[PDB]
């Protein structure tokens, strides 16, 4: 019935800078006060920063401040890291025993530019008694997210076969991983030569590209 | 002290799931339990809290499907029922100083998957790149395991390195598009002496097994040698048009660098005697030349098999094929369906039937390929492989899973071929056979030592008057049943009177009747009783006690 | 009245073949305009020849012509069907001595070898390759169910069986 | 005190013709001379007297086509006209002491010849036996000069042997049946040093010219008349069986003494341009080797061509050829041809094989069935058979009995079938295994009693580790042999090392053991020993 | 028109045996011995052994015994030898100055056996440009003249294609020689790879064989 409102759920701001994540609630919550702001990350439990909408938990640092009372409560990051970048929370504890989560904010840090260092690697050849070959291209350690990967198949651009997976962003020097999979069969891998794989990012002048050949290595 | 949570794994929709929060270094005297749910996607949401004297709330879209109860002094059990696929979702514990959910004390929380797919195990593979393109003052290295296909999440990679430091990276996964199943890449950066170094990924997937472990061992190279080219050329017919009495094969391995080579001809895939063909290699220079020569009668030739030339060189196969030459080629497309087989039935308690379908030409598109029931109620999902094959047609496999009770009960099965440049539809279907039963007879033999014969013997088994045909014989030896390819089986065929008759032949060693001498011929029937199967044990030492 | 003419003859086609109808009779009246009778429901074609191309399974039925006389034709009949050997005939009823065809017809021109003639269960001819039965006049014992055995692609196909009626020319 | 016969020359018929006897030692103021004349092959003929006053009387069929004079003190004249070929003959002329021709005096006779062929000279070939034939030792050696192909007679051989001394012996001529030509076989018999020796005839055809002499050289031994095999090999169609854009052919010349070669290769018997292939040579030991490669397009494979690799070694030609191949079943035929069985071929001693043709059209003119062996040995006459099936096709069956010894010792028999709807002929072989020989293994077991079947039994035997897979099993019950529908085998399957295995099962009944309960299981196979034949009974008793 | 009949034309006796050849005249010749009794070989002209029905010549021995008178005649051969076998001839001289010969008769002698040596000789390479080639196999010094020389072409028997020379008894060993020429064409001495000569003669047990393979010499 009641209702958390978090806003915005997304907010942007540079190294230094400082969000405000606004959280209001329907009903007032138990003893005006019972709210706390979480912190977190891809494939991690949520970490408390605010417990009672003022009061820092312990371990979090001082940058992380709240405020508000009854409906209306503010968690405000300021002096802002690359760490920081993850989806924040807020909880309300109601009356009942009721406790409602916010919707989420993810807040998005913007730092230095770095190059992708690509790798290809070749199918190996106990997955070609399997019948399938899978093409991997590897992009190490960027900034910023943005790049595009290409596969190119005897010099032909290829399309409906490659997927990508991204890693989240890292704790220590917050850059990005992405690797592109080509997945052909048998016969469509034996048919041709050459492979490539061409990358394309902001922090490069050119679209790099790996290459090999089939049986040649 | 901490929170940790176990139990998440893949049900169907309608199971209930019971989850556990197991804690350690707090009383559960003192502190509260609060879950909290979270979807792929999908932001944090709590479900509910169990206090110290045992009282449970939750929230407000529960509505009784939930149930926290405390089961010991540290473990706290969440019970749900009614599931769907909304409740796909990462489940944390979390210990509670009160009533609200404010704490700093989490579990890492377990997976729960709520779909209707086969439960896939993957298949790791290495990922090394090309050593021509690793450069040989490199200090450090990158490598991987690709662990794929397999369904559903998770898997988990740890590294062994050695005595080399390593940086693990594993990525997220990624949903195949053909098949609905998930693929990971596990990286590790190495530095040190990396060239001489072995390195090893464990790839687990608790929805598989518990331990199910693989561990893909494997040194980082792809610099092989200069790639030899396999040719076979074959003996002319004469200037009548007519064949030989005898066709030579010469399966020729130019140009590459010297190595240990071995040269294996099949005979419509199956290995041949060694002693009916000959084998040459020559070295000229810095170079190796081989050669193979393999005689067969005309008949033979004439009999359309196929001939395989198997290169082996350095740990990597190389092939060729053959088969009589033609000046037009025709063929269709068939089809074949069995039925499953009694072990899978019985045993294993898992039967399948699978539809084959071979020759057809690969034109453009994919076969259309579907399995229906005549009494309109539903078929599982159903397993497709295609496999282009060494004599240049495409074989595609279906498997569909079939209920026990259901094959049991007489249902039929039907198997529907439709393509755009067939005529018509093939169509197949497959039946419990409606003929009446009659119980195996067991019969087990060994037969008696003599020269020649000292450390490797044959062993024999008869299995006769059953009926209805559908039978399958194992062999059995201390504890462990032995893989089919050990032994051969004859194609049931009518008894004189009344049933079916199979022979199934034993080749064993003598560290094997060493290590136990009892040998169990075991087969499986409908009409075997109590329990679908029968068996008969012998030993093989059959001692002289002649006039008793 | 006007007559209902096939080309070609054969009453029995495959899935996606073509066949043009024409209809013509004495001309005691003008030819300007015809009707025709899919099944009974008159079709929008009104020039004499009417073209049926890429046969479906609705393409069946019963069949009529018409011109501006007053009373019709007869009831042609076109089965359509999908298979993979249709042993094609000329007429499904005969009167003596006009010609009679026979053709063990594979789909999509297909090259059916192997081919046997079956009437009433013996074997009429065979011959290695496809052929082509001519048998100008016909007996009235040549009345038969008709069927043949064929291998297309290596494989074996038989026909749909055809009941075929011979009758006497007086009356 | 001799006499001799000149003039004796081959003329037309219708020439006149004057022979000549001069005489020596006598005078012929006191002796009478005579003339006889003797056909090839037949007796004496007298022709002719002149006294010493001139006088000359003639046998009653001269008719005066004969004439005699005396033309000085020691020559007489014979003119003789009006020739045909029966004068064709030997003439001789005679002291006589009176007008009787009984004399002890005669000429060696001149050769009178009556012919209407062309004037050839012989050609003179060496003839020497095969040195691997000649021994190391071999004190004398016989060697020889053919000269043939000549017209009219006569040739003379003479010998040069260098420092041998000799034996010469020159055989009569031969007419041959062909061109009516003359040939003649001259020998010679050496000793001693001949292996170096420098051996020469001379040949003299005087019916060619007077001076036309041929003398021909050459030793015993050389090296071999080497003949290095051609063989053809060729490229592969694929797994599909579907023919590569082009086609690679391989001509090999294996295993012969170096010396000059050259290889050619022919498209329908013209010479194909020398840029087309490439010839390679190696040596292994003092054996040569010797490839060449022949790049075709598919579509001239695909013509049915016929391609010739063409291979000169020292001066000779050495040939092998090929063509497209026919692939067996023409116009959908089929033929199949059996070995024949091991019980027919062992125990009966009577093997026959069989050879069945299927699917044929049951038109006129009926199918020529031949038999052969590829070393042309007779064949026996067969069963022939035909009849038409249910299915309206006409199949026909041959039952050739074919030698025990024959089989065994490796023969190739061949079926030949022509119909005139087919376009060629079709062919299929039969031959013994190339394959290693392996006797069988023999076990036989008796099953025991099973609960509720009191009255029945049944019988196993094992057959394996035989090579090659052909076999015969029989069961045996008191001595005879049992039907072969009252037991059941399976056929022949590879085992998991070398050889075949099969299984038999006999179900028996409480009569027959009662009757007698020794069964003999007996395998019959070609690589058993000593009589290609190896048993093992069994009874259903215990030790007791 | 007169008829001078020599009987028999063939007559065989052993070593150390007689003949009689006896010549019947119809008209009886001149002063009613007039005759002579001749011996000729091969290639050589007549040698005179009885002149005036009875008388010996000079040279001839004394186991010549001519008789008869009139018109019979007879010549007596006792005490044969294997020189003896050649063709007899008997000469009569009539009224008329008219010379007849007799008919001939061929005296064949039995002596001691030998066995013929056996030789084959390929066709030589000079004969092998033109086209043809003729293979030989020799019997050399042999009695009795009966032999059968039989020809085996990939053991196939031939017929039709071989001629055989003999020579006339020899003056000092008194035996024979034979050769069988095979005449075959380039394209058929191509298409066989064994030859064989096959003899069979009294004085073997069994027929001897030399056979030679294509080359190998
Ligand atoms: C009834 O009888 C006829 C026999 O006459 C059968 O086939 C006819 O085939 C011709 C040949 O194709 C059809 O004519 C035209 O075909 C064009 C494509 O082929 C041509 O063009 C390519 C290059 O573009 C060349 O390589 C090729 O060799 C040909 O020269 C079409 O583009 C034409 O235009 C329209 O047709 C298509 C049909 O799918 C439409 O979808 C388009 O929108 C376009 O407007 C043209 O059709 C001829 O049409 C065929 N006849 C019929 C009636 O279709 C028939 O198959 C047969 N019917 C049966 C067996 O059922
Ligand atoms: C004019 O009148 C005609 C006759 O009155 C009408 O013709 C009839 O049309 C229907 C539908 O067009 C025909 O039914 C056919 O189609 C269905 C579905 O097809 C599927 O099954 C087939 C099995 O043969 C497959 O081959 C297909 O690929 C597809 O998967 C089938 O149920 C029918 O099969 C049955 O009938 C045929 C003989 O026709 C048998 O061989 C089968 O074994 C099965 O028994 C048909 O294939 C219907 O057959 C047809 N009537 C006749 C007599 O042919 C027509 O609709 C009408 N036109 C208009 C415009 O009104
Ligand atoms: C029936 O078969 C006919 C084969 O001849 C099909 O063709 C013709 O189609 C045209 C246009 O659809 C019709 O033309 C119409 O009628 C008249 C006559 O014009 C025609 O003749 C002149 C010369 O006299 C020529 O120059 C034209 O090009 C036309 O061919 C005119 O008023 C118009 O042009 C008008 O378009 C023809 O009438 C028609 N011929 C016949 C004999 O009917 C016709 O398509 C088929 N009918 C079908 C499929 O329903
Ligand atoms: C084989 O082929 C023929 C055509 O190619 C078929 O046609 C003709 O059929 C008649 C049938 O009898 C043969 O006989 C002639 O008959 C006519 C007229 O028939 C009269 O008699 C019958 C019998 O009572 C009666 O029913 C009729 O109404 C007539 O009154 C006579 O005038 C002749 O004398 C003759 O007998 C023809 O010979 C035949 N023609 C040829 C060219 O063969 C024939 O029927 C076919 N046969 C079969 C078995 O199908
Ligand atoms: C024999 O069976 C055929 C069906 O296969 C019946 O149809 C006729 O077949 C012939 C030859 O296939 C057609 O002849 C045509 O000739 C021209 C000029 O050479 C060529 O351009 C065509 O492609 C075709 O070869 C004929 O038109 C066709 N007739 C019909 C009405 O379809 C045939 O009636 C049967 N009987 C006989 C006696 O041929
Ligand atoms: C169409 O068929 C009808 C069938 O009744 C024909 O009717 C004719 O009617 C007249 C008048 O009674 C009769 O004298 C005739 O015997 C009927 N039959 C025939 C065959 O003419 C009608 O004429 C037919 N139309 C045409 C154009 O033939
Ligand atoms: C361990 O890693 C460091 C980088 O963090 C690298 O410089 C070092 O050489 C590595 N040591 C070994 C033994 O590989
Ligand atoms: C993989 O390696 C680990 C580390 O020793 C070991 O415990 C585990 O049993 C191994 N698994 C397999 C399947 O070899
Ligand atoms: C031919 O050989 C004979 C035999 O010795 C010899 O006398 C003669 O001179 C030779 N001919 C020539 C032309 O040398
Ligand atoms: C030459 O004469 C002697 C004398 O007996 C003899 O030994 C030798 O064999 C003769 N040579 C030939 C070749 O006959």
């Amino acid at each position: 019935e009641l209702d958390m409102t978090q806003t915005p759920s997304s907010v942007s701001a540079p190294v230094g800078g400082s969000v405000t994540i606004n959280c209001q609630s329907s009903q007032s919550v138990y003893g005006n006060n019972y709210l706390a702001w979480y912190q977190q990350k891809a494939g991690q439990p949520p970490k408390l920063l605010i417990y009672r909408a003022s009061t820092l938990a312990s371990g979090a640092p001082s940058r992380f401040k709240g405020s508000g009372s009854g409906t209306q409560f503010t968690l405000t990051i300021s002096d802002l890291e690359s760490d920081d970048a993850a989806t924040y929370y807020c909880l309300g504890y109601y009356n009942g025993v009721i406790n409602v989560f916010g919707g989420g904010t993810n807040v998005e840090i913007k730092r230095t530019v770095g190059a992708p260092s690509v790798f290809i690697f070749p199918p190996s050849d106990e997955q070609l008694k399997s019948g399938t070959a899978s093409v991997v291209c590897l992009l190490n350690n960027f900034y910023p997210r943005e790049a595009k990967v290409q596969w190119k198949v005897d010099n032909a651009l290829q399309s409906g076969n490659s997927q990508e997976s991204v890693t989240e962003q890292d704790s220590k020097d917050s850059t990005y991983s992405l690797s592109s999979t080509l997945t052909l069969s048998k016969a469509d891998y034996e048919k041709h030569k050459v492979y490539a794989c061409e990358v394309t990012h902001q922090g490069l002048s050119s679209p790099v590209t790996k290459s090999f050949n089939r049986g040649e290595c | 002290q901490s929170l940790e949570e176990s139990g998440g794994r893949l049900v169907t929709p309608g199971t209930p799931l019971t989850l556990t929060c197991t804690v350690s270094g707090f009383s559960l005297s003192t502190y509260n339990i609060h879950w909290v749910r979270q979807a792929p996607g999908k932001g944090l949401e709590w479900i509910g809290v169990i206090d110290t004297g045992g009282g449970t709330y939750f929230a407000s879209w529960a509505k009784g499907r939930f149930a926290i109860s405390k089961t010991s002094s540290t473990t706290v059990d969440l019970k749900m029922t009614s599931l769907t696929a909304a409740d796909t979702a990462t489940y944390f514990c979390a210990k509670g100083f009160d009533y609200s959910a404010s704490t700093n004390l989490w579990g890492p929380g377990t997976l729960v998957t709520i779909s209707s797919a086969s439960t896939q195990s993957p298949s790791v593979f290495p990922l090394t790149r090309c050593c021509k393109n690793i450069p040989s003052n490199a200090t450090s290295v990158t490598l991987g395991c690709l662990a794929t296909g397999y369904f559903p999440e998770p898997v988990m990679v740890t590294w062994d390195t050695g005595s080399l430091n390593g940086t693990t990276m594993t990525l997220p996964a990624t949903t195949l598009t053909l098949s609905g199943h998930y693929a990971t890449i596990s990286l590790l950066t190495v530095s040190g002496a990396w060239a001489k170094q072995m390195f090893t990924c464990r790839v687990a997937h608790t929805p598989s097994s518990t331990d199910w472990v693989d561990n893909k061992t494997f040194s980082v190279c792809s610099r092989d040698f200069t790639p030899p080219t396999v040719k076979i050329l074959q003996s002319s017919c004469d200037g009548g048009g007519h064949f030989p009495p005898t066709i030579q094969l010469l399966c020729l391995v130019s140009g590459y660098t010297p190595g240990t080579i071995n040269i294996t001809w099949l005979e419509d895939g199956q290995v041949m005697d060694v002693d009916l063909s000959t084998a040459s290699t020559t070295q000229e220079g810095e170079l190796a030349s081989t050669q193979s020569e393999l005689t067969l009668s005309q008949k033979h030739w004439l009999s359309d098999r196929t001939y395989t030339c198997q290169v082996t060189y350095q740990g990597h196969t190389f092939e060729d094929s053959t088969k009589k030459c033609a000046d037009s080629n025709p063929r269709g497309v068939s089809a074949y369906l069995s039925r499953p087989s009694p072990f899978d039935l019985f045993i294993r308690k898992s039967p399948t039937i699978t539809c084959l379908v071979v020759d057809l030409a690969p034109s453009k598109g994919t076969v259309n390929l579907t399995w229906s029931r005549a009494s309109g109620k539903p078929v599982n999902h159903s397993t497709r492989k295609e496999e282009k094959q060494r004599n240049g047609t495409l074989t595609v496999t279906s498997t569909l899973p079939v209920g026990t009770r259901d094959w049991i009960e007489g249902e039929t099965y039907q198997c529907r071929v439709t393509h755009p440049h067939l005529p018509r539809a093939l169509m197949r279907s497959t039946t419990k056979t409606s003929g009446p039963r009659a119980a195996p007879e067991v019969y087990a033999f060994a037969t008696p030592e003599w020269p020649g014969s000292r450390d490797k013997r044959t062993l024999a088994c008869l299995i006769q008057n059953f009926m209805p045909e559908d039978i399958s014989v194992q062999w059995l030896h201390n504890e462990v049943q032995l893989p089919d390819a050990r032994h051969s089986t004859t194609q049931p065929r009518k008894t004189k009177g009344s049933g079916f008759f199979v022979f199934s032949r034993l080749e064993v060693t003598r560290a094997e009747w060493e290590q136990k001498d009892e040998f169990i011929c075991r087969a499986v029937h409908e009409a075997a009783s109590p329990s679908q199967t029968v068996q008969r044990a012998v030993s093989s030492v059959n001692p002289g006690k002649h006039h008793h | 009245k006007p007559k209902v003419s096939l080309n070609p003859p054969w009453n029995r086609i495959f899935k996606g073949e073509n066949v043009t109808l024409t209809c013509n009779g004495n001309n005691f009246f003008e030819v300007s305009s015809t009707k025709w009778f899919h099944n009974g429901s008159l079709s929008e074609e009104t020039n004499s020849s009417l073209n049926i191309v890429n046969a479906k399974f609705e393409d069946s039925g019963e069949y009529k012509c018409q011109h501006q006389q007053v009373n019709e034709s007869e009831p042609v009949y076109l089965e359509v069907f999908s298979d993979w050997l249709l042993l094609q005939a000329s007429a499904e009823v005969v009167m003596e001595g006009q010609p009679l065809f026979l053709r063990c017809h594979g789909w999509r021109n297909w090259d059916v070898y192997k081919v046997i003639y079956y009437k009433d269960g013996e074997a009429l001819k065979y011959w290695y390759e496809n052929h082509n039965i001519s048998i100008t006049n016909a007996t009235v014992e040549d009345s038969g169910t008709y069927y043949c055995t064929g291998k297309v692609w290596q494989l074996d196909y038989e026909s749909e069986p055809l009941n075929i009626t011979v009758i006497k020319a007086p009356r």
